[PDB]
């Protein structure tokens, strides 16, 4: 399973 | 915005049909549709995701769904059964999130063989006894609510034009009150306690108001005896000083 | 910046039987950056039938991919595996060996 | 197949208390929720468990995973009135959207009267020489309200308020009667009360 | 053992070609079980092994959603790295990120993972405790603190912890009969003369999962490290992997040579030779 995307918004580099 | 559900109650008769609403939590895109029956465990309907219904549960083709370009949805019954009659509630999570999946306030449907079935309360509310007063300082209103159906009321106090919580106590569950038949009607209590020098202020009010949901303006009504439409029915009543 | 050339390997799943259907393979590996044309060519020709593997990468953040296609070899027939890479100025063809 | 078993299905508690609810399932768990339900209301989201040896707190409220054992236990500390509800327990199996869900585990959490006044009270309707209504009050939580022999008695059960202002908790029972036979003496009759409760007159 | 889960994200920058193409491979030990192309009509997550076929409609929408919009955030990530190094419009870049987990005693995790390169060079790692980074040069530190900001590691732990470890046991669980069987290599050792003078010596290794082996060529019980052939490691495509090892040895001294197997499948070790 793949990491769940948080409740907000992802977090880029 | 959180869960919301529209409408808030429908009370049928076997054949009719009924459509209800749904709109899920800002960042919820998916959708679940569950039927709560009295004292009982939710049962899943169907999830629609992109505008797809993506998985169904053990209901028929009367019940139909539909999911909007905007993630809202809706849930279509048809050829209602009395065994229909429920708590229709709809929850919503986020597509590949934290697993968060939040319900809405649910739809209160209500399928009955006649809508001759359906009674609005009467209300009545009953002054604080003298013994309890001199006994205990203290002094408790009780408000009736009784010969209604279907089971769907909300009774709240009011003192000073002001809804009240503290002091209040509400049955959880109403009274049969021909526990013998399937259409009886119900029986709610409701009790406000006060300190027996507030309700000795006769400038101090007091109202028990009871919200029935009932039926529509559009419901057709044939009977000798007013509509029971959805209405307030209330009870008030002064401070005494004695 | 970082580029690396494929390293190509070009054999068969199961040893090579002539007249007995088999698989043909052609690894490339050791590759970056992604892009890569890789084909399959029979006596020259390439062979339209030709799939290949997801796109993934090793411990030193080099790529690798299988082109894999069904076929039956014959003591006549000529495999070869053709490729192209940035890194190349012009396409690199393996023959297939089938001892290796 | 994923069958969802909770247990007990109603438990009475002291305030002040301790408590453990369990929820037992029969398959691998995708997620393991945790919802309240007040009565005629929907259900609030309490917890969602999704891996062993989860366990999350809020408030009054703990639910841990195991599930090598294929249990959930909701844990519920220094129990309070407010906490009274069902209490469900909702799975998800084979990365299916159909959660299947326990019966609910009903709160009862009782009050611990500090000064028990039992006593039966007569109200009147503000309105008329009506109905009317007798009220059973301030009695120790262990009292059991009991329903009538008279089809044409109704005695709703035992409730708490709270005058919180005043931290203060009450329990009451009530009982009405259009016959005119009815009276406040032989109302709470058939019901087991305490001997001490005040009747006055 | 220890049994893993990994994923590899390769995000694309190609300017002018298109906005950046991001793909997406799982893996549970050696065996791949899931991609994602953002290059598809409607790019959908697929399944790539039997035993994940049986996962329902939520497992495809959430694996779809999770790499669609990391699609999005990897674009995003891409025009970051090229400001952070100041580099041109024009030129076309590669995040590459692989994070996963090992399998411990009890279910727990043994080891976590989470590493990532700009251009082929380790770029920003999560450290073995799992609440610290390494940052491999000044850009990167850029992005340690912009996750360090966000608490990532505490995120990334919870899933590595957790759900990454419990959904490894159960693909493990449902894919039994593969991800738990090790097959041993199939081996034997070939001859082919060089001259009158030398013959090649190749020991085969065929059909072997999981793709770790030792091949070692051996004079007279000594490594031949020097001057042994190996090959990569490869596919037969059917799950399985394929290797060999040679060496150039003088003509009649094939005796003195022999071939070390170490493989997980194999119970001992194998001390292979030529037998004409
Ligand atoms: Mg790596
Ligand atoms: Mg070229
Ligand atoms: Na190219």
């Amino acid at each position: 399973l793949p990491e769940p995307l948080p409740q907000g918004q992802l977090t880029a580099y | 915005a959180g869960v919301t559900q529209s409408p808030t109650h429908l009370i049928k008769t076997r054949g009719q049909q009924v459509t209800l609403r749904c709109s899920p939590k800002s960042g919820h895109d998916t959708v679940s549709w569950y039927q709560q029956a009295l004292g009982q465990g939710p049962q899943f309907i169907f999830q629609y995701y992109e505008e797809e219904e993506r998985q169904r549960g053990n209901f028929p083709d009367r019940f139909s769904g539909h999911q909007f370009p905007n993630y809202s949805s809706e849930l279509n019954v048809n050829a209602l059964l009395l065994g229909d009659s429920a708590l229709y509630l709809c929850a919503s999570s986020r597509t590949g999130s934290t697993y968060e999946q939040y319900f809405g306030p649910g739809t209160r449907l209500t399928v009955t063989e006649d809508l001759k079935n359906v009674f609005p309360p009467e209300v009545a509310v009953f002054e604080p006894s003298e013994a309890e007063i001199s006994h205990t300082q203290k002094a408790t209103l009780v408000c009736l609510a009784t010969g209604f159906y279907p089971d769907h009321v909300e009774l709240s106090w009011w003192v000073n034009g002001k809804e009240v919580h503290s002091g209040v106590c509400t049955d959880p569950q109403p009274l049969k009150e021909q526990p013998a038949l399937n259409d009886s009607r119900y029986a709610l209590s409701s009790r406000l306690r006060v300190s027996a020098t507030f309700w000795q202020n006769p400038r101090n009010h007091f109202r028990c108001q009871v919200q029935f949901y009932g039926l529509s303006e559009n419901d057709e009504w044939t009977q000798d005896r007013a509509k029971p439409v959805t209405q307030i029915v209330s009870a008030e009543a002064w401070g005494r000083a004695d | 910046m970082i580029q690396r050339t494929p390293k190509i390997q070009v054999y068969s799943r199961h040893p090579a039987e002539n007249g007995k259907s088999n698989f043909l393979n052609c690894y490339v590996s050791g590759f970056h950056p992604s892009d890569i044309e890789v084909d399959l060519l029979k006596n020259g020709e390439r062979i339209e039938k030709v799939e290949h593997s997801d796109l993934s990468f090793s411990k030193d953040w080099s790529f690798y991919l299988l082109y894999y296609t069904e076929f039956t070899p014959t003591e006549k027939d000529e495999y070869a595996c053709r490729v192209n890479h940035v890194t190349l100025s012009q396409p690199k063809i393996v023959k297939w060996d089938r001892d290796m | 197949e994923l069958k969802v078993e909770q247990n007990p299905l109603f438990l009475s508690m002291q305030e002040g208390k301790n408590y453990t609810i369990y929820c037992n399932y029969s398959t691998t768990s995708d997620r393991l929720y945790w919802y309240r339900q007040d009565p005629g209301k929907s259900l609030e989201s309490l917890f969602v468990l999704l891996s062993n040896g989860a366990v999350k707190q809020e408030g009054r409220l703990m639910a841990s995973l195991d599930t090598k054992a294929r249990l959930s236990t909701l844990h519920i500390t220094a129990a309070v009135h407010d906490l009274s509800a069902t209490y469900f327990c909702a799975v998800g199996g084979g990365s299916n959207y159909q959660l299947i869900w326990g019966a609910g585990t009903k709160l009862i959490i009782k009050p611990n009267i500090q000064n028990p006044d039992p006593a039966v009270y007569q109200l009147r309707d503000s309105k008329s020489s009506d109905k009317s209504v007798c009220l059973f009050t301030d009695f120790d939580s262990q009292t059991n309200v009991s329903q009538s022999k008279d089809s044409d008695v109704y005695i709703t059960d035992k409730c708490v308020l709270d005058m919180r202002s005043m931290d203060f908790k009450s329990n009451s029972a009530v009982a009405w009667s259009n016959k005119s036979d009815f009276a406040c003496a032989n109302a709470f009759n058939n019901s087991i009360i305490p001997e001490d409760t005040f009747f006055p007159s | 053992g220890s049994h893993s889960m990994r994923y590899f994200y390769t995000a694309m920058s190609r300017p002018g070609r298109g906005e950046p193409r991001f793909i997406a491979v799982g893996y549970v030990d050696d065996t791949q079980f899931v991609r994602f192309d953002s290059d598809a009509a409607s790019p959908r997550t697929e399944p790539r092994a039997p035993w994940i076929e049986q996962e329902g409609p939520e497992y495809w929408d959430r694996n779809t959603q999770i790499f669609k919009t990391n699609t999005q955030t990897y674009r995003e990530s891409l025009r970051n790295l090229r400001g952070y190094y100041n580099q041109s419009e024009a030129g076309s870049h590669i995040i590459q990120r692989m994070y996963g987990c090992d399998l411990g005693p009890d279910g727990r995790l043994l080891r976590g993972h989470d590493q990532s390169a700009y251009d082929g060079k380790d770029y920003i790692a999560l450290n073995e405790d799992l609440s610290s980074w390494t940052a491999a040069d000044t850009a990167a530190q850029i992005t340690q603190r912009k996750w360090e900001a966000a608490r990532v590691a505490e995120q990334r732990r919870a899933y590595l912890e957790g759900l990454c470890v419990e959904w490894l046991r159960r693909y493990l669980e449902n894919g039994k009969e593969t991800l738990q069987r090790a097959d041993p290599p199939k081996t034997h050792v070939t001859h082919h003369p060089v001259s009158d003078h030398e013959a090649t010596l190749r020991c085969w290794a065929l059909g072997f999962y999981p793709a770790e082996i030792t091949l070692t060529w051996q004079r007279d019980g000594e490594d031949q490290t020097q001057d042994t052939e190996l090959v990569e490691t490869r596919p037969a495509g059917d799950r399985t992997f394929q290797k060999w090892a040679a060496v150039v040895v003088p003509s009649g001294e094939e005796q003195r040579y022999t071939c070390h197997v170490q493989h997980e499948g194999l119970p001992k070790p194998l001390t292979l030779r030529w037998e004409p």
